[PDB]
C-alpha cells in the first residue's frame, strides 16, 4: 500500500523560510490518478489546508496562503516538498502530507485519503535551556481524608518534550502529567502531580524523574515534606 | 468559499449508545461532495465517508453518513470504546476546500466533585526570584469549571495560566490546574492567597487557602 | 387537476402495530412526484416524505413510503404515541398543486359505553329571555353517535349544536354533548325535554329527561 | 437553520383585504434555490394552496384563487407579502408561510418544506363582546352510581378564544372543555364541564373562573346545587 | 379501483362463433397507458394468451390463433369484445380478460394487471340431460378395521355443474366429491363417497340429495346396505 | 418464440420452509422481461413480480424474485398456509408472449398409506344396461399412484377412468378411485373383478375384489 513520510526541521527563527519534505513509497507520483498536498493542524485548533500538486507541475493553494506557499515536486526520486516563507509564531502546527483525490473532468482536488505521520514545528527565537526542577512538598493543605497529593515542578525548560517518570517507571498508579503551556517569556513549564495515601509520607520518599533530550540534561530531584 | 459549522461542540453519551453528528453548510454543497474524518489525539487524521453515502475501504459497518443541501450527518450505530475522538467534517463541492471545526466525543459519566488542594511555593524558586503558587482539582466530572485567584482579597486577572489533562481511561474524569506566577518581591509584599473553585457537583464553592510563612 | 383521495378516513390501532396509509390518485402522477406531511392538531404541518421513496432529513427511520402510478402508500413500522395524529398527501406531478382529505389516526380501545347526563337551564339564563338544554356524553368509544332532541314528544330539527372533545390522553374516550337553544316563549310553553343517545356498546338506547319546574 | 414568522391584523370586517407578511430569518431569499408561497386551513377542513413568488417577481396562483390573491416580495427586508380582498366569513382559516421547493428546468413549485407558526384569521362583522356565564348547577338527574356531573356555561362571547379554569387550577382531573361552536347570530359559545364525587357536592362549592383577554373581561361564578 | 368484469353465452355448438364481453369500471379505456386483451387456461393446463386492442384500434393477436381471434373496442359503452369462430371440443377453457401493460417507445405487450374473474366456456353438441343417481351401498368389502364407506353415484349428466350434499349438509365430516370426468359419450359423471362408522350403519340411513340447475331436476337418493 | 421451462414440476415442504422455483428460458430475455404469476385453484391469477425484481403494489414482502440472462427465480422468504398454490412465470422480451408451464406447491406430509374399498355394481342402473365398478383410494399419500382392472385375470386398458380430489386441508392427503365402465352383456358374462393398488407406504400390492352375485 501507498505510504508517506515527512522530513523537516522541526524548529525555525522567525522570518526564514520553512523546507518540508514528504517522500511517497509503495506507489508511483507519475502514474496515477492523485494529487499530493499539505495539511497542517495549530496546537488546539482544526485542519487547515494548504496546497497541492500535481506529476505534470500545476499546483493549487490556499488563498489565505498564495502569497508564502510554494510546492515542487521531484518525480524522479518520488517526492513533493513545501516552502513556506516569512514564518510566524503563529505558524507553529503539525504538518501532514497526503495523496489528494481529485475529478478527472475538472481537476480539482477531492477528499484527503490516505494521510502521512506528521511532524509538528516550533516557530520561536527562544534558545535551548534546560529544566528548573521544584518540588511541591505535600502538607495538611493538600491532604483530604487521609488522601495525600504532591507533584515536581518543572519550569523555564524549551523546546519539547520533557519526560517525568515517578520512581523509575515503578509508580503509575495516580500519576498526572499536565500538557506544557507557553510563557509571556516564550518558555515552557508543566506540573506532575500524583496523589498518595497520607499514612505513606513518612514511609516513602518519593522521586520525580526528569529528563530533557533537547539539551541532553538529566535531573532527578526528591520530594519530602517541608519541614515546616 | 463555504463555511461549515459542526455542532455539537462536544457530545457525551455512555458506551453502546447511538451518536449523530451535524455539519451544515453555510450555502449550497454540489453532488453531495462531503467527506468525514475521524482523528484520534495525538495522530495522523482517517478517511471514514465520502460523498457523504460512501464508506471508505476497511472502515467498521457501524459508520454511516447521509444527507444533502446544506445538512450532512453522520450516525454510529453502536458506539465502541475508541469511537471516542473528533471528527471532522470536508466539503469539496466548490473551490478552495475547507474542513469544519471538529466535534470531540467523551464517555458520559455520573457527577462527580473537585478535591481542591493547594501548594505553597518552594524555596528552590524563591531563590532565582520567581515565585508560583498552583491549585489543583482531580477527579471532576463534568469538564467545565471556572477557577480565579485572590491576593490579599484582591482578583487577580492577566497573569492565571490554566491546564487540564485528557480524560482519563480508568475513571474518565478530568484534572484541572491554575497557575499563578509572581515575581519575588510581589509574592512578599502580600501574605494571604486562596484559589476557589466553582463547579456543578459543589452546591457552594469550596475555598482552600494558605498563609505565607505558616510551618 | 389531479383529486387525491385518502382512505380509510380514520384509522384505528393499538400502540406499537403497523399502520399503512393509501393516497390513491384520480390520474397520472408524473415522476412519483407525492410527498406527505405529518400535522399535529393546532400545529403547523410538516414534511415527512417526498418523491413517495425520499425520506425528509431528522425524520424517523420508522417513516417510509412507497408507489408508482396512481398508488401510493405510507407505512410506518410500528406506532408511537406521538403517532396518532392527522396525515396529508400532496401531488405535485401536474399543476396546479393539490392536498388530500386528511387521515387521522387514533389509539383503538375496548368498546365503552356513554353516561348520559342532562341539566335543566339555568335561572340567570333565563331572565334574558334565552334558555340552553345540554344533554352530556362522558367517556364512550367508539367516537361515533347520534344524538336528538325531542320537545314534548316532537323531533327537534335545525336547532341543535353538537360538539366532541379531542381523544383523552389517559383514557383515550370522548365526550359528545348537544345543546338547545330557545326563547323565552318556546322553553315556557313545552313542559317535557328528553335527550336520546345511540351508541355501539348500549343494547338498547338510553333516554335522560327532566320536567320543567320540578324541584 | 432557516425560519419564517407571520405577521398580520386577525380580525377583518367582510369585504375588505387581507394583508398578511412573512419574515424569514437564518436564510436570504435572494441567493437562494427555493420560492415563497401561502397556505391556508380553514377550520375542520384540509389545507389549501394560495400562491407562490420567486425573487425575480415572477407569481403563481390557484385557478380558484387567481383573481383576488395578490403576492408581493421585498428582497430589501427579507420579506414576502399577501394580499386577499373581498374577504367573505367563507375565508376564515390559520395561513401559513412555507418555503417552497421547485425544479430547476421548469420552476414549477414543488413540496412545502419548513412551514411557518401560523396566524389564525376570522372575517365576520360581530363586534367585540363579553361573556355571560351561567351555572350548571348538579342535580339527581345528573348524579349517576353515586358519582354527579356539573358545569360552567359560557354563551355570546367574541372573539376567540375563552380561557375556563376550575379552583384557580387546583382542580384538573375531569375537567372538560368543549371547543367552541359559531352560533347564527354570530356568536360563539362553550360549555366546560367536571365530573365530581356526590358525595363530595355538600363538602366544596366549585368555582369555575372565566377569563377573556378581547374584551379584558373576568369574571368568576360559583356552582353550588340548585335550591329546588 | 379497476374492475373488469366478462359476459358471454357459457354453452356454444361446435362450428359457430364464440362472442365475449369485457366490462371495465373505475378506469376509462381511452384516457390511460394500457391495452386490454383475453387469456384463457383449458381445464388442468397453463395460460395462454390470445391478443390485444388499443383505444387507436389496433390489435395483436396469437400467431396460432391469428386466424380466428377478432378483437374490438367500443370506448363509448367502455367494453371490449373477443370474437373466436371455428370453435372446437379443444377450445373449452376458462377466459379472462385483463389490462395489458406496454413500453411506450415500441408499444408491445408487457404484464397483464389486473385480471378479471374468468368466465368458462364449453364447447360440445350434447343437449342438456338430468343426472341418473344409483347407490352405492356398503358392504363387507369396504367396511375395513371397524369403519364402512358408501357413495351415491352420479351419471350422464350435461352440462356442470351438480351439486352432491348429505342429509342436507347436517353430514360434513368425511364427505368427498370426485371431481367430473368427461366421458367418450360426451356425459359428465362423478361420484361422491363418504366414510361412516360401520357401527353407524345399522342406525342411520343416509341420504344423497343430489341437484342440477341447468335442468331444474332436484333428486335424493337413500343409500342403505345391500340386502344380499 | 422463446420456450419457458419451470421446475420442479411438484414442490413439496412443510409450512414456514424456505421455497424457491425456477423459471429456465429457451433463448436471451432482454432487459429482464420476466413477471411472475400465482393462481388459486378456482380464481383468477394475480401479479406478483415484473421485471423479475420489482414486486408489485400490496405484495406482501416475503415474495422477492431475481435473476437476469435466461435463469430466473422466485423465492419465498417463509411459506404460509395460503402459499401452496400454482405459480406461473412470463416472458416479454420478444414477442410473442408465453407463460410457463406452472410449478405446484403442497404441503408435505409423513407417508400414509391408501385403504382400498371396492363397490359392486347397483341393481337399478344395471337395468338401464350399464354397469360400472369402482375402487376408491382413502387417506394415501404422496399423491402419485397406480390401479390397473381386471376382468377374470385379464388386464383392462382403454376402458378405466381416474379421478383424484384436491389436497385435503386437515390431513392433507388425497383420495383416488378408477371406475370400470362396461356394458350389461360384458359384466354379466365375466364373474370375477379385482382393483390392485401399488404406492409407496404398502410394501407390496394390496388387493380387494368381489365375487358377482355374492349376497
Amino acid at each position: 500500500q501507498v505510504q508517506l513520510q515527512e522530513s523537516g526541521p522541526g524548529l525555525v527563527k522567525p522570518s526564514q523560510t520553512l523546507p518540508l519534505t514528504c517522500t511517497v513509497s509503495g506507489g508511483y507520483i507519475s502514474s496515477g490518478s492523485h494529487q499530493w498536498g499539505w495539511i497542517r493542524q495549530p496546537a488546539g485548533k482544526g485542519l487547515e489546508w494548504i496546497g497541492r500538486i500535481y506529476t505534470s507541475g500545476s499546483t493549487n493553494y490556499n488563498p489565505s496562503l498564495k502569497s508564502r506557499v510554494t510546492i515542487s515536486v521531484d518525480t524522479s526520486k518520488n517526492q513533493f516538498s513545501l516552502k513556506l516563507s516569512s514564518v510566524t509564531a503563529a505558524d507553529t502546527a503539525v504538518y501532514y502530507c497526503a495523496r489528494v483525490n481529485y475529478d478527472l473532468l475538472t481537476g480539482r482536488a477531492n477528499f484527503f485519503d490516505p494521510w502521512g505521520q506528521g511532524t509538528p514545528v516550533t516557530v520561536s527565537s527562544a534558545s535551548t535551556k534546560g529544566p528548573s526542577v521544584f518540588p511541591l512538598a505535600p502538607s495538611s493543605k493538600s491532604t483530604s481524608g487521609g488522601t495525600a497529593a504532591l507533584g515536581c515542578l518543572v519550569k523555564d525548560y524549551f523546546p519539547e518534550p520533557v519526560t517525568v517518570s515517578w520512581n523509575s517507571g515503578a509508580l503509575t498508579s495516580g500519576v498526572h502529567t499536565f500538557p506544557a503551556v507557553l510563557q509571556s517569556s516564550g518558555l515552557y513549564s508543566l506540573s506532575s502531580v500524583v496523589t498518595v495515601p497520607s499514612s505513606s509520607l513518612g514511609t516513602q520518599t518519593y522521586i520525580c524523574n526528569v529528563n530533557h533530550k533537547p539539551s541532553n540534561t538529566k535531573v532527578d530531584k526528591k520530594v519530602e515534606p517541608k519541614s515546616c | 468559499e463555504i463555511v461549515l459549522t459542526q455542532s455539537p461542540g462536544t457530545l457525551s453519551l455512555s458506551p453502546g449508545e447511538r451518536a449523530t453528528l451535524s455539519c451544515r453548510a453555510s450555502q449550497s454543497v454540489s453532488s453531495r461532495s462531503v467527506a468525514w474524518y475521524q482523528q484520534k489525539p495525538g495522530q495522523a487524521p482517517r478517511l471514514l465517508i465520502y460523498g457523504a453515502s460512501n464508506r471508505a475501504t476497511g472502515i467498521p459497518d457501524r459508520f454511516s453518513g447521509s444527507g444533502s443541501g446544506t445538512d450532512f450527518t453522520l450516525t454510529i450505530s453502536r458506539l465502541e470504546p475508541e469511537d471516542f475522538v473528533v471528527f471532522y467534517c470536508q466539503q469539496y463541492g466548490s473551490s478552495p476546500l475547507t474542513f469544519g471545526g471538529g466535534t470531540k466525543v467523551e464517555i458520559k459519566r455520573t457527577v462527580a466533585a473537585p478535591s481542591v488542594f493547594i501548594f505553597p511555593p518552594s524555596d528552590e524558586q524563591l531563590k532565582s526570584g520567581t515565585a508560583s503558587v498552583v491549585c489543583l482539582l482531580n477527579n471532576f466530572y463534568p469538564r467545565e469549571a471556572k477557577v480565579q485567584w485572590k491576593v490579599d482579597n484582591a482578583l487577580q486577572s492577566g497573569n492565571s495560566q490554566e491546564s487540564v489533562t485528557e480524560q482519563d481511561s480508568k475513571d474518565s474524569t478530568y484534572s484541572l490546574s491554575s497557575t499563578l506566577t509572581l515575581s519575588k518581591a510581589d509574592y512578599e509584599k502580600h501574605k494571604v492567597y486562596a484559589c476557589e473553585v466553582t463547579h456543578q457537583g459543589l452546591s457552594s464553592p469550596v475555598t482552600k487557602s494558605f498563609n505565607r510563612g505558616e510551618c
